RNA sequence: ACCCCUAUACCUUCUGCAUAAUGAAUUAACUAGAAAUAACUUUGCAAGGAGAGCCAAAGCUAAGACCCCCGAAACCAGACGAGCUACCUAAGAACAGCUAAAAGAGCACACCCGUCUAUGUAGCAAAAUAGUGGGAAGAUUUAUAGGUAGAGGCGACAAACCUACCGAGCCUGGUGAUAGCUGGUUGUCCAAGAUAGAAUCUUAGUUCAACUUUAAAUUUGCCCACAGAACCCAAAUCCCCUUGUAAAUUUAACUGUUAGUCCAAAGAGGAACAGCUCUUUGGACACUAGGAAAAAACCUUGUAGAGAGAGUAAAAAAUUUAACA
RNA sequence: GCCUGUUUACCAAAAACAUCACCUCUAGCAUCACCAGUAUUAGAGGCACCGCCUUCCUUAAAUAGGGAUGGCUCCACGAGGGUUCAGCUGUCUCUUACUUUUAACCAGUGAAAUUGACCUGCCCGUGAAGAGGCGGGCAUAACACAGCAAGACGAGAAGACCCUAUGGAGCUUUAAUUUAUUAAUGCAAACACCUGCAUUAAAAAUUUCGGUUGGGGCGACCUCGGAGCAGAACCCAACCUCCGAGCAGUACAUGCUAAGACUUCACCAGUCAAAGCGAACCUCAAUUGAUCCAAUAACUUGACCAACGGAACAAGUUACCCUAGGGAUAACAGCGCAAUCCUAUUCUAGAGUCCAUAUCAACAAUAGGGUUUACGACCUCGAUGUUGGAUCAGGACAUCCCGAUGGUGCAGCCGCUAUUAAAGGUUCGUUUGUUCAACGAUUAAAGUCCUACGUGAUCUGAGUUCAGACCGGAGUAAUCCAGGUCGGUUUCUAUCUACUUUAAUUCCUCCCUGUACGAAAGGACAAGAGAAAUAAGGCCUACUUCACAAAGCGCCUUCCCCCGUAAAUGAUAUCAUCUCAACUUAGUAUUAUACCCACACACCCAAGAACAGGGUU
């Protein structure tokens, strides 16, 4: 019979040399994903329907911002193949109540806070 | 599917069925005797009262006696140079009253066919002899061993769980719990063909009541009548059964010990031949030697009560006669040599 | 209407089928739940704290005598004689906030509603009304339009004379001799003391009482109303009048 | 040539898992035989189900095995252990949520 | 205008129809959802409401809102039918010629019938034409009038005939018979919306449950960390705080759906065949679009409009092979 | 079947019905039949006159035909069913000529079924599984007129056949319920008749004929429980695998009550149970049954209602049938599948006197095919029976013959086996529906298949399929039958698609030649010549049917390859090697050509349906 798929935790840990190709260090580890749905739930089971739903990743192409917990992550465990994950990264730190009416998430992956749409 | 055929065999009652194949059989089988085998078979069934050993054995036989009926085992053994079965004298048509619970709380007496004791009474239960009954559970021949002195147990095997629980019903009427609680009785519902793996070399008494057509009860019974169409094929396969399971009880008899194959049935085929296939099957497949027992001497003490067919070649063959109404019974001793 | 079969066709069983097991309502043993029930006596209840409730309203006058009569043209409680209405029964809700002095006579009545009643120096009586007399009590105006005379208030069946005739009941065929004892125990029993109502200045209000076989106070069997001239008729002959008083 | 065998599976097994607050009489599991023998405050039915004789919480644990004298069939089969060997089976025990009762002021007299 | 590219009429019945499954030549006209119970909304009055009866532990009064059409073979009652045909009654008529003699004789006209062949098959004809053929003084053919009438008649029994269609006539009436069966069921627009089973003279249906819809109440619903769920003799599941979420349960009312398909997986039966038959988990299909050639079920992808903008998803088969001492 | 007669008006004329004769049963009698009669009579019925008793032949070939109380007995007769001598003839070999009708054109008049719209092609694939409409190719100006019937699963009856419906109806019954009605009696009432009540029959009347499975049977099952399938909470089917139950034993507090829970997926029902009163100090798988209704003072009890959620009481048969539907459900057919079937390779066991591999072939293995017997129920049940035969054939090659090669247990001739080759051909008769088969005679051969087991709007209906009737058998009967037999209505005027004038083969004879080969007996190739036969295309000088002409039975002409291998030179690999090495031959298709080629009224015609065409000097 077709069943949830149970994960086995050894693909969960991550290598020096997988560190060394994604650039992300195990200590101080990122706060928040940026999580996109590049797949359709069509054709899955409604259990992945269902979490992305509560993911909030209805629409495709679009990002969302989720905290970095063991929660979060094993629901991402769950639809994980459906999903591209990167860290949120911060170049000038969360945004203030100054800027946060001009930040913007570069396709890098950092939210900018400021977004002049000038040439540097 | 197809409805509407040529021709239909006519629908026949089981009890007619039973009485052409008896008819084309044993016509030839007896000759001058079949007329009156028929009529005794088609005419009531006489019984015999064997007293409950446990219960107040002497005040029933006295009982017995004042309705003058005699024990036919006490007149046998009178002139054989521990049962008693009373039974009305030849010709005599009176019943025996229903058995009704005695002081003790167990029967008085059993009503069963007489022919039926004496496969019993030839096994011949020594005092204190560990025994076998490898398919024998109407009752009958059962309680008549238990009331025997086989002190040293009795197993009693069934396939049917419904004869088991008959067996286990007239136990607990008759035989008292303190004789049945230990392992002096194991009743059992498994087959007798596995029985020769499960014991060998066991029993010195075994007892193989094989199923059989049971003349009297196909012809009377339409109810599960062997002769019915639907088990045509059981009926085909009832002399290979049969072999397999005096097999198994030769198996289980220990060297030296005494077996007793019973057949409430006339047939030639599944009585004798059933016999001598076992014996051969034995000596071949297994390599164990049987000697039949010569049981003329049986025959002439009891004829005064039963009616024997003089013509058979081995074992003892009780016919129904309207004198004597109590057969069919054919019961062959055999004793393992090896 | 769906697609086919008995329901788009219209043709569905009827209701209670449960296509062809033995219905629910079927399969279900017969019990004496509702045996006579088109025979069992009904009263509708009136509380005592109803009854204070419309004694201070004013739809019900206390200083004349309450009745089946007064409580339907107060519209304190609504009878349905056709509907085997036998009458009113004193329920003793609101027992321990009544006040009202009141001449109050009912069909049924509980200990309590007399003890109230009696401890705030009233007086109950159960009176007994058959369906024909309960309805023109309920509704005499249509009785008089009907245009017949009044007619004998019948007797409890027999069933009913035990309570009517037992003062304790304070029924209104007891005993007299036996109300001053009864009264008495109900006092000793709920504590309160029993007041002299002969001293009362409505005592003759108070121990009014219709005859058994009279419907209203001042009427008699056999009178005659003539609503429509103000005016009552009396027969004179002697077999009517010996007639009415029997 | 095979006949019956449509019965119905009987829905047993455990209603009340680890955990669940349970009331006085719950069923907490029923059971065709002795899967889970009964802990501390819970009582067996005629058909060997475990019903919660207090109010509170199940808890399923491990405990040694010792059956009663009488049943014969058991110490015969202890009997035939080793020395060093001991029986075990999975009970359910129902802790007590609250205190059977507290002593009220009434009167001051 | 065509040429270019895209495009497999509609309705109904279906798991699924361009389907070579049904209906439709077409125009006009006519042609098919009728209602209580209890609910909901809106008023009135209110412990009472109502124009007697009835209801009432906020009810009661009033209104609004809700339930199709065509079609059997049949059954029964009363009439009408023997101008056809079956048989019979009365009183009539016909039967050349030859042969044999007095014929249920022979050949053969009229006459009656209808063996075989061909034509015809909406025909000349709702049973005929041409030839051929049987009888043709007899149980023959036939004109006239009368008679037997339908749970009946009559019958050289073929279940034949009884006014073209008799295993039981025809007409009228009950009758708008009934039909779990077939077909049909007519303005616009939006929205939610698909199958656990049980019982059944029941498997072409229906009642309950499940699912679904609407309105209302308040409160946890789902996902889910440990801990926890058996001895005999695998994938997973259940329970489950956090967490991400916003749904869940209950109350009131009510229909409809309960003849399913293929794919992946675990099995059972078959032959480790079937586009084969069953059960279980999931997916898709009965719903849009793109791709695999065409394509219900495979892959991508969905929430819907306009644009003569843009980035992408799935998405194109690969291979060529034998010397030898 | 005795005969004459009768019958299904409108698919059966008969062996069926009747029939004289014979036989069985019933009735002793008059004023409406019988009958104006009386046992030699009348009625009902059976049966069929009379009479009597008790392997060979046919053919050449033969599934054909004939002969070795009841039961025999064919005299006569028969539009009955078979066989047959002789003759006859266009039935046929093998078709032709002519006349009339029809037909086509001109003139008048002028329907019918049918029809979703059509701007209506072919091949392959796809698909609700056989497409004009979809995908990829190919083709492609436009229209008339006349033919054809391959398709439009063509048009005609909500076809034929099969299944279903808590649909009908006819019939039979030892189906259930009745005896209202008649005929008998008996008891009452009256003094035989009448009435009432009973009993027995006859006669009828009403109603029903459960469900799931099983094609070659002579049935099984229907409710409940345990185990696997369903491994671990629950749940889980089967026309799946096994095993069981319709109780028994104890006790008599096996009493009363009551929180809270479980629950067979609903309900109904079924389970467990704290505490309390009162007492002492039930078990295990299932072991069953609702309502109503009966019995009972009450307590309580009652169906093997087992079709086990249970109609209170009802079976068969229908082909005499009917209606409503079903491709949801059968048979032909199509479509899946390849168990079975067939073919080819691998392996060498073994045969082949020795020898695996000339040839055959075991166990097995691998592939290919969709020609058999099955399985599946996916399209079609809202007019297509089916098998054979006639006619015309299209196609595959896994080749029967003819052609070219290799091997051989190939001396030659015969052969066997394998590769290549589908241009052409592949007979006529007897029995029998018969395909097939057997037999007779031939042939170079008398190939295996597919094409809706090709083709039935082109034909036939011989078997088989409805109504009729027999023999045998089943059944109480009505009726039935995978059996045998006799008979039995085969419609369509073509709207659309498609189509309607496109270098031969073989046998035999002779020569080579009774030569090669061989010891002989036998006996070849190649090449050449002559005769025929068939097939195609023409023609009428003869002959013949006939007659200003059309025809065959008459005459004339018919013309090239195809390639499997056998070799030369020669490397990779200095030999060798025919070469998916370069290369040289047998070796050729690139059919060679032939035919046709003129843009321009009326009459006749060898030209023709019309139109068109040729001649008019
Ligand atoms: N509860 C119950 N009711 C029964 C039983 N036998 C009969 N009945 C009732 O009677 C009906 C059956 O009627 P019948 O079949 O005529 O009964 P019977 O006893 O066989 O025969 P009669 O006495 O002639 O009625 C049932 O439906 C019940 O109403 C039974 O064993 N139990
Ligand atoms: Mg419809
Ligand atoms: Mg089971
Ligand atoms: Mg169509
Ligand atoms: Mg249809
Ligand atoms: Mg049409
Ligand atoms: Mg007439
Ligand atoms: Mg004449
Ligand atoms: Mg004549
Ligand atoms: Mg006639
Ligand atoms: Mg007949
Ligand atoms: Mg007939
Ligand atoms: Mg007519
Ligand atoms: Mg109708
Ligand atoms: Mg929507
Ligand atoms: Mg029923
Ligand atoms: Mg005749
Ligand atoms: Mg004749
Ligand atoms: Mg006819
Ligand atoms: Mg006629
Ligand atoms: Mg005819
Ligand atoms: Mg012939
Ligand atoms: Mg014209
Ligand atoms: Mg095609
Ligand atoms: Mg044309
Ligand atoms: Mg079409
Ligand atoms: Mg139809
Ligand atoms: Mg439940
Ligand atoms: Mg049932
Ligand atoms: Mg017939
Ligand atoms: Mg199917
Ligand atoms: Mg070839
Ligand atoms: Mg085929
Ligand atoms: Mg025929
Ligand atoms: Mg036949
Ligand atoms: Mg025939
Ligand atoms: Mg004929
Ligand atoms: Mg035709
Ligand atoms: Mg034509």
């Amino acid at each position: 019979k077709f069943t949830r798929s149970r994960i086995p935790e050894k693909v969960f840990q991550a290598s020096p040399e997988d560190h060394e190709k994604y650039g992300g260090d195990p200590q101080n580890p990122h706060k928040l994903h940026i999580v996109t749905r590049i797949k359709s739930t069509r054709r899955r089971p409604y259990w992945e329907k269902d979490i992305i739903k509560m993911l909030g990743l209805e629409k495709a192409h679009t990002p969302q911002v989720h905290k970095n917990i063991p929660s979060v992550n094993a629901k991402l465990k769950v639809v994980k193949h459906l999903i591209r994950i990167k860290p949120l990264k911060l170049p000038q730190g969360l945004p203030a109540e100054e800027n946060m009416s001009n930040t913007c998430l570069k396709s890098t992956g950092e939210l900018v806070v400021q977004w002049h749409l000038k040439p540097v | 599917y197809k409805k509407k055929w040529a021709a239909t065999e006519p629908k026949f009652p089981a009890v007619r069925l039973a009485l052409q194949n008896f008819d084309m059989t044993y016509s030839v089988q007896f000759g001058d005797l079949w007329p009156s085998i028929r009529v005794s078979l088609l005419s009531e069934q006489k019984y015999g009262a064997l007293v409950n050993n446990f219960a107040a054995w002497d005040h029933v036989s006295a009982k017995l006696e004042q309705l003058s009926a005699k024990d036919f085992v006490n007149e046998a053994i009178s002139h054989w140079e521990n049962l008693r079965c009373f039974t009305f004298d030849r010709g005599d048509i009176s019943r025996f009253p229903p058995a009704r619970p005695g002081s003790l709380g167990v029967m008085e007496y059993y009503l069963m066919d007489a022919a039926s004791l004496l496969p019993v009474l030839a096994l011949g239960l020594q005092p204190g002899d560990i025994v076998l009954d490898l398919c024998a559970a109407p009752g009958g021949k059962t309680l008549a061993l238990l009331q025997t002195g086989c002190c040293r147990n009795l197993a009693a095997n069934d396939l049917s769980p419904s004869r088991i629980a008959r067996l286990q019903k007239i136990l607990h009427s008759y035989v008292p719990e303190e004789i049945r609680d230990g392992n002096q009785v194991r009743v059992t519902s498994w087959d007798g063909r596995k029985w020769g793996e499960l014991e060998g070399d066991t029993y010195d008494r075994v007892l193989v009541d094989v199923p059989c057509t049971t003349d009297r009860h196909s012809l009377h019974e339409e109810e599960n009548n062997i002769f019915k169409r639907s088990r045509k094929k059981e009926r085909q396969i009832l002399p290979v059964l049969q072999v397999q399971l005096l097999a198994a009880g030769l198996l289980a008899t220990k060297p030296g010990g005494h077996v007793v194959y019973s057949t409430c049935s006339l047939s030639h085929l599944q009585n004798e031949y059933v016999v001598q296939g076992a014996i051969e099957l034995l000596a071949n497949q297994y390599s164990i030697q049987v000697q039949v027992e010569d049981l003329t001497h049986f025959r002439r003490v009891f004829m005064d009560t039963f009616c024997f067919f003089s013509s058979c070649q081995v074992g003892e063959l009780v016919i129904p006669n309207l004198m004597a109404n109590f057969g069919p019974m054919y019961f062959c001793k055999m004793r393992r040599l090896t | 209407r769906g697609h086919k079969g008995e329901r788009q066709r219209g043709t569905r069983p009827r209701l209670g089928f449960e296509g062809g097991q033995t219905p629910f309502y079927i399969r279900i043993p017969k019990y004496g739940f509702n045996e006579g029930h088109s025979f069992r006596r009904q009263y509708k209840p009136l509380s005592l704290n109803r009854l204070q409730y419309l004694i201070d309203l004013g739809r019900v006058d206390p200083s004349q005598p309450i009745d089946l009569t007064q409580l339907v043209n107060g519209r304190g409680v609504t009878i349905q004689p056709l509907k085997r209405d036998y009458g009113v029964q004193l329920v003793e809700e609101g027992a321990d906030t009544f006040t009202a002095k009141v001449n109050i006579e009912v069909q049924l009545a509980s200990e309590l509603a007399i003890a109230a009643i009696e401890k705030n120096g009233g007086v109950v009586t159960t009176a007994f009304y058959d369906p024909r007399s309960l309805d023109i009590v309920c509704k005499p105006v249509p009785f008089f339009l009907r245009g017949q005379p009044i007619p004998k208030r019948m007797l409890p069946p027999e069933e009913l004379v035990p309570y009517y005739t037992d003062a304790k009941n304070r029924g209104y065929l007891a005993d007299p001799a036996k109300f001053p004892e009864a009264r008495l125990e109900l006092a000793r029993k709920y504590g309160y003391i029993l007041p002299d109502i002969t001293k009362d200045e409505l005592f003759k209000m108070l121990c009014t009482r219709k005859d058994p076989r009279q419907i209203f106070f001042g009427l008699a069997p056999g009178w005659v109303v003539n609503m429509a001239d103000k005016k009552i008729l009396k027969p004179t002959d002697e077999n009517l009048l010996k007639y009415y008083t029997s | 040539k095979n006949l019956g065998g449509k019965s119905s599976g009987r829905r047993q097994g455990i209603k009340k898992m680890e955990g669940h607050y349970v009331h006085a009489g719950n069923i907490i599991a029923t059971q065709r035989h002795f899967r889970w023998h009964p802990g501390a405050h819970v009582g067996v039915g005629k058909n060997k189900c475990l019903y919660a004789l207090e109010e509170g919480i199940v808890r399923y644990t491990k405990e040694v095995y010792v059956p009663h004298p009488r049943n014969t069939e058991a110490v015969d089969l202890i009997t035939r252990l080793p020395k060093g060997a001991v029986l075990y089976k999975t009970f359910v025990h129902v802790v007590p949520a609250k205190p059977e009762g507290t002593f009220k002021l009434v009167a001051m007299l």
